[PDB]
């Protein structure tokens, strides 16, 4: 396991796997959905369904290439996939379809078709799926004034004002040579990749994206979305964390998998070492629940999501999670970290290694196009195991003790009570 | 207070003993005669105090024939105890009748509680 | 229902003097504690009337 | 007692343990689903508490899958710990302690939250209905246990003394060096269940083509036909399920769903087609059905097949149906068809 | 409008008014089963409490009945008091009001009570089937409303305007003088309902032979079979049902139930086998049809239909298929099957 | 305590007659002026005592659009009235919307009470 | 639950200083109530002390 990187204008990155079956050739530009502004939020996800539409997919499915693509917050891909045997055929498809001619794909029989079937999927997300959208409403109200709010799909009444000519501003700004990474995984060689792009002669355009003006940064806030014909409460919750390139990013996700993921109905679920789970199966405060720990650019966000039927009982299970994150500042046990650096090691190994290098080519680029290299999971295991107590207690003294919190829900949530009663369960006037 | 798992250890060490065995073995037979709950027509498990996590639990899992013979004793003792009689004698408890139905579910229920209390507070080592 | 159930001060009293389940089998020793609720009143009244004539 | 693994420079690996007792030899209904929830519950030398809180400080997890060839035993931990979960997935075939309190406490509300979430979907009741009319007794088994028939403790026991055999399972492993995994088989309780015998048969199944059925539904309306295929056939209708949801296909914009489930004897096509507006789902349908009976060309899709085949197969033993190049056409002959949904909106079979 | 009514020294007396309204001319799905928990509701000058407290002083009582061909507004009372029910009677069909706040309180919870009480009845759900695979439009709609198509207040108050016009109605009294029935209807908001038309076809309708469905259940077990029956050939179905029930033939213990349902254009025979244990109910209906293939002798039983008939039709107003005479034999040909309850251990259409 | 049906009943006599309402309907235009509660953004059926069966029977059967809309408006003014302001001037309610929604529902609840007790305490005669 | 709700004593103090539902409008002429559970406290303290020396 090695990856490699070369530079000779364009810079080039590989993860050789001589045992599986496929390979994978694509380009990640290091834009997404925070270099957008409020009028022309979704152009970015015009841009990926304008990629997989009919004509161009049909294309692709003659040669025998299948086609994926992704949005971010911090960038976006444009991915091939193929036959180990017929790499150079997945390359030239990336230089003609998206390189040279893009006035095939942005015809206007193509783009109407396209903008109707984007403004359906964007109507049945805000309708049906009640947990990611509670999530996303919790970075817009944690970030509110700042290009870290945007949502990654836009908005209906910002999509319907977009024509061909925004989407043309928007690639002259952002898909250039300076801004991407050109990717390989999967059973490929990294100088076979180097030579047939050096066969040709491949070059996007020639300067620098626009640098916008205002930085992240987090407020203590709260968005309520009520809806009493729903059957249960969506609840997000989060402090302020940590950006990529942080000293504290390790720390981080080792103090969300004390806490973990739980479901109440099953059987294995409700037998983990959680001390939490002692008061919620007590009178089954909620259905599930799960800790994350994300991060981006320039900042990042550490907390919890759930799912609840108790409506009545809800200020129970905000109190108790609370009190429970108290505890890391004053007395977490030897025997709950070396719990959570087990877990955390083998959640870190099955997001690396998946058997689909689409997965692969996604989490290289990104790393690539941020840091300038790859950190192996050799490393990041090593910076693991060197994890103590007071490491833990140092890290939540400064970001969890005494903090500003950020709150999103919908649904039956009136048993949620206000803000300064959640805000004052951040510290124990104990200690 | 004192565990069902404490007083079978020492009960069973008391019966294996040649020497102890024939000494507090006739004392237990009067101390139980004198006693007296068998003619009102129950048995010793029905004298058990149940207000607790753990009988709570020895309850749920008894099978349901025998749930459904001891509210009926229970409510017998009862009845008898209020008109200030006892139970004619054809109707008395025998001693081969006065077994333990209830304590196997009671020892399982309660070496569960301990496995699970010292995996709670536990230590580890490199 | 009834009014000794939906009133407010006298759903205490229905529930406490008049409707409250008791077990069959108690004996004359659990009359004990009523007693004690007449001699606290007789104590308490005897006690205002003798303190109107007391220096 | 057939192992086999492969080896790689990897951190994670799994372990697998592959039976052949899934609802196609369940002895009554419900039965196979039932044995898959009482796994990894209370053996008789370890509790199902203790096994969680031991295999979580070394990193790993136990899962248990039912489906209607196989019932699969799963370990996924860090490498260097293998002969602690060789043990543990031994103990499990071998002494699992199948307790009442366990049946009514754990076993039986798992099983109900499974039938239950499965009940809202209609595409899912859909297939169920379309493996009954085909095969009606061996894959036309019912996967969950409902209620219908009655299963008791010692229906489970009888089950499990049935398919936890030596002829009847085989080990396999990802990222394990295989020399060491054959010395800890042969030293765990593996080898010491009984021999008894393999419950694979090898002759084609029965099957029965011209069938209809119809359900009353709340909810979006499915209609769906189903193919049984044999096993010369089976190259044919595999481009056939991935030509017709691509973009080579005029038709991929009216079809929900379509794929081939494979079997060692034979398979079963499946398509599908679903909307909330049941004028929708009645002008779908007719229009594939009537442009299937004249005819395809399947061959500019097979440079595409085998792509989709090898992105599939990297989880699965490899079936070898992998001889494409002799797909040239497909002709619709005769179909099973099932409605479910607003039955009175929807066609009939002579109808299409 | 037609009239008509018998007299007797009696104190009791009955009108009725049969509308062709039933649920084989229903527009969607319970359409006709909502009309009929409206009747008696809110008048535009009466209202539904104000109609009991007034009849009850009287001593008269109101019904409404549905079945598939007819809807039947019934009033039972005091003979001296026949111009009171003559003149509240045709105010339902004149000026119900159809208030939005009687459908949400008094109309769909009645109807959902219906359908609960019905859904816990696996013979009644075995006789729905068979209607359903037998005709498929007009007398195979469902009888109550479920939900699956939703039916407004509009639906409803539209198909009232269809059904109650004066050529699609009758009325007739029981213990009724004739000459003052008649003036009575004259003079009543009856003669000034729009004539509109007749909704009774007058050819055949469609059948189909040879058709099955299976449905899950628990509970009992059910087996059923059904036979379309033509109207040359309804006196010879009629012999078979009373036969078969009766003493005169050794079946009459296996079987649970035989009738036959009688239209003007033709009918409908069934037969019926219930137990809990499904090994009985497949032993049951083996014998049953390899006895009534062989064939049966029909002659012994005339004068016991006869007198069964004439039972029957002191209700009913006599549609005179009275010629048994001819009747001789009976042999059993293509038929229709449905299994309600453990279909596994269920017969299929080809095993019987 | 007063009935909305003698209400309406003294109201539409003095609105027929041509006198009456030249006399007293300039007055009522400056006394709901003066009132204030249109610059709160509230309808007057908004104002109305609910805490009693009459008023929760026609509160059922109010169409839901319309009940989404009186609950916004009544969250509206509390949290107005908690900052001692006035709304905006552009969100204040006119004279043509400040309609009776609710009177209607309000009336055939009132007339429905009173046929029930009047057929309750009833006579009869032969 | 938490202790404040599942107690018999602190129950009462819960659902009467601590949880219970206020309407978010009120000004402070509602404040004249607890005023008065003052005054009346204050009353009779100094009614006790300065009764131990009266006659
Ligand atoms: C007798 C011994 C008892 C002593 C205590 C009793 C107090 C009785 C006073 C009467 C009363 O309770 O009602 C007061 C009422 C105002 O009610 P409101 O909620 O609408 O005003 C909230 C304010 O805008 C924000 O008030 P805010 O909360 O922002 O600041 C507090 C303010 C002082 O507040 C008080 O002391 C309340 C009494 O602090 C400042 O002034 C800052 C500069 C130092 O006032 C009125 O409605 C009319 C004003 C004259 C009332 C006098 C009538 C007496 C007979
Ligand atoms: C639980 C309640 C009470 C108890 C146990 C109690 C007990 C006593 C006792 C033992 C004496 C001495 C009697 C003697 O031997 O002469 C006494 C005297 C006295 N008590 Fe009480 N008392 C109670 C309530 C009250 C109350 C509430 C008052 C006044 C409002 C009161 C007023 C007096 C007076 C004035 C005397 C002196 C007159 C006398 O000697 O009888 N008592 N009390
Ligand atoms: C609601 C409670 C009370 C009220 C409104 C009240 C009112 C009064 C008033 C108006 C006076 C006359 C004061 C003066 O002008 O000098 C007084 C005197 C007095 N009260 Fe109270 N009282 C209360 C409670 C009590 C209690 C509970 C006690 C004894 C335990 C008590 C003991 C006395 C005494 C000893 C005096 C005479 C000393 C004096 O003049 O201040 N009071 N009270
Ligand atoms: C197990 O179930 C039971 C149960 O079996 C029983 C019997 C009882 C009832 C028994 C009791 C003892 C309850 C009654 C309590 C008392 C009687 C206590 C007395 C309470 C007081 C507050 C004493 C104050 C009473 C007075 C009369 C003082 C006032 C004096 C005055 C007005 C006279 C002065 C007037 C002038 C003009 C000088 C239960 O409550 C109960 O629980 C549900
Ligand atoms: C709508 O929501 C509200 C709400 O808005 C408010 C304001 C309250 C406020 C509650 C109160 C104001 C409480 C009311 C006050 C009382 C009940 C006071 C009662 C008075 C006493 C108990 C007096 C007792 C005093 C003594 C015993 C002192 C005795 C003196 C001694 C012992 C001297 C010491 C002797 C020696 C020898 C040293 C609510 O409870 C409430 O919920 C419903
Ligand atoms: C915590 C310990 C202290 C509690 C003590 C509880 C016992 C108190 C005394 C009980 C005696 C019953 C008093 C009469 C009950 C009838 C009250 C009534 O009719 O309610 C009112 C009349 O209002 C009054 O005038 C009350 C006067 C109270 C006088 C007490 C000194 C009408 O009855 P209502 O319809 O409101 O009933 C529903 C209540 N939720
Ligand atoms: C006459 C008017 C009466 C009005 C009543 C108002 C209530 C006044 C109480 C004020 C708060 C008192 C705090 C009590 C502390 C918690 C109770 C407790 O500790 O109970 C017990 C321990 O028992 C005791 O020692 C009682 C102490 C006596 C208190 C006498 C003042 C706590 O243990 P437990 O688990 O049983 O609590 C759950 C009870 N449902």
């Amino acid at each position: 396991a090695e990856v490699t990187q070369l530079s000779n204008g364009i810079v080039v990155a590989t993860e050789h796997n001589p045992s599986a079956h496929t390979a994978s050739v694509g380009v990640v530009f290091g834009s997404g959905a925070a270099n957008e502004n409020p009028y022309n939020n979704g152009v970015s996800n015009l841009w990926k369904n304008i990629f997989l539409s009919k004509e161009n997919s049909a294309v692709a499915a003659k040669e025998g290439l299948a086609l994926s693509s992704n949005i971010s917050r911090d960038f976006q891909s444009y991915i091939v996939s193929s036959l180990p045997g017929s790499t150079d055929k997945s390359l030239d498809f990336l230089n003609q379809s998206f390189i040279q001619q893009k006035a095939n794909l942005l015809s206007s029989s193509n783009f109407e078709a396209t903008k109707k079937s984007v403004l359906k999927q964007v109507q049945d997300f805000e309708e049906n799926d009640h947990p990611n959208r509670v999530l996303e409403h919790l970075h817009s109200t944690a970030f509110q004034n700042t290009p870290l709010s945007l949502p990654t799909r836009g908005t209906l009444e910002s999509l319907e004002n977009l024509v061909v000519a925004d989407l043309e501003s928007f690639a002259n700004n952002h898909f250039l040579n300076s801004n991407a990474v050109v990717v390989g995984t999967g059973n490929i060689k990294h100088e076979d990749l180097v030579n047939s792009i050096e066969s040709k002669n491949l070059s996007l355009q020639t300067g620098t994206k626009p640098v916008l003006k205002k930085k992240a940064a987090f407020l203590g806030s709260e968005v309520r979305l009520r809806d009493d014909t729903l059957p249960k409460a969506w609840i997000s919750l989060a402090v302020e964390g940590e950006p990529v390139n942080s000293p504290n990013y390790f720390v981080a996700k080792l103090a969300a998998q004390i806490f973990g993921s739980y479901n109440a109905f099953e059987p294995a679920s409700r037998l983990q070492g959680i001390k939490l789970l002692d008061n919620i199966q007590e009178y089954q405060l909620c259905d599930n629940f799960n800790h994350f720990s994300l991060s981006y650019k320039d900042s990042g966000l550490w907390g919890f999501s759930t799912a609840t039927r108790n409506v009545t009982m809800i200020d129970d299970l905000i109190h108790f999670t609370l009190k429970q994150w108290n505890r890391l500042t004053i007395s977490v046990t030897d025997t709950e970290v070396e719990r959570a650096k087990s877990l955390l090691k083998l959640q870190l190994g099955q997001l690396y290694e998946s058997g689909n290098p689409v997965n692969d080519a996604n989490l290289l680029g990104a790393e690539v196009l941020i840091k300038g290299s790859k950190l192996s999971l050799g490393e990041a295991f090593k910076k693991i195991d060197a994890i103590t107590v007071k490491d833990v207690k140092a890290w939540a003294g400064k970001r969890l003790w005494d903090q500003d919190i950020a709150i999103a829900g919908t649904g039956q949530i009136e048993g949620l009570l206000d803000y300064m009663r959640i805000r004052s369960d951040m510290s124990m006037m104990r200690w | 207070p004192q565990s069902f798992t404490s007083i079978a250890r020492i009960g069973d060490y008391i019966l294996k003993s040649p020497v102890l065995s024939k000494l507090c073995v006739p004392v237990a037979n009067q101390f139980i005669n004198l006693a007296g709950y068998k003619k009102l027509g129950l048995k010793f498990d029905d004298l058990i105090a149940e207000e607790n996590p753990i009988m709570q639990t020895a309850l749920r899992r008894l099978p349901e024939d025998e749930s459904y013979a001891r509210a009926y004793r229970i409510i017998r003792a009862h009845q008898t105890e209020l008109t200030h009689h006892l139970l004619p004698r054809n109707e008395w408890i025998k001693a081969q009748e006065d077994v333990p139905y209830l304590l196997p579910y009671i020892l399982e229920a309660e070496a569960a509680a301990k496995e699970k209390d010292e995996l709670d507070n536990i230590e580890v080592s490199k | 229902m009834a009014f000794r159930k939906s009133n407010v001060y006298l759903s205490l009293v229905n529930s406490y003097i008049i409707d409250s389940p008791q077990p069959s089998s108690i004996n004359y020793w659990w009359n004990m504690g009523s007693l004690l609720g007449l001699c606290l009143v007789i104590q308490i009244v005897t006690g205002i009337f003798m303190a109107m004539h007391y220096s | 007692l057939t192992v086999s693994a492969r080896d790689a420079p990897t951190k994670i690996s799994t372990l697998a343990v592959k039976v052949h007792g899934g609802s196609r030899y369940a002895t009554k209904d419900g039965v196979a689903h039932l044995l898959n929830r009482f796994n990894f519950q209370n053996t008789n030398t370890r509790s199902a508490l203790k096994l969680v809180r031991e295999s979580e400080l070394l990193g790993g997890t136990f899962k248990s899958t039912l489906d209607r060839e196989y019932i699969t035993l799963k370990a996924t931990f860090l490498k260097d710990d293998l002969p602690y979960y060789v043990n543990a997935l031994a103990d499990v075939l071998y002494k699992t302690a199948f307790k009442p309190h366990e049946l009514t406490e754990s076993v039986l509300p798992a099983a109900r939250y499974d039938y239950a979430v499965a009940e809202q979907c209609p595409v899912k009741s859909a297939e169920d209905q379309l493996y009954a009319i085909t095969f009606r007794k061996g894959l036309g088994n019912p996967l969950l246990y409902d209620g219908v028939e009655r299963v008791s403790l010692q229906d489970i026991k009888d089950f499990a003394d049935k398919v936890y055999t030596k002829e009847n399972l085989e080990v396999s492993g990802e990222n394990v060096v295989e020399a060491d995994l054959k010395r800890f088989v042969d030293e765990s309780l593996l080898s010491t269940l009984p021999a008894g015998k393999s419950l694979v048969s090898k002759s084609e199944p029965k099957f029965f083509l011209g069938e209809e059925n119809r359900v009353r539904f709340i909810g979006d309306s499915v209609a769906a036909i189903g193919i049984p295929v044999n096993k010369a056939s089976l190259a044919q209708y595999e481009v056939l399920a991935n030509y017709l949801t691509s973009a080579l296909s005029e038709l991929s914009g009216l079809i929900s769903s379509a794929k081939l489930d494979k079997f060692t004897d034979g398979g079963l096509f499946t398509l599908f087609v679903r909307d909330q507006d049941s004028a929708v789902v009645s002008s779908n349908i007719k229009k594939i059905v009537a442009d299937l009976k004249k005819g395809k060309d399947l061959s500019p899709a097979i440079n595409y097949t085998k792509l989709k085949n090898a992105v599939q197969n990297e989880s699965v033993s490899s079936p070898i149906e992998l001889n494409f190049d002799a797909v040239k056409d497909f002709k619709l002959g005769k179909f099973n068809y099932v409605a479910v949904g607003d039955v009175s909106n929807l066609p009939y079979l002579d109808e299409l």
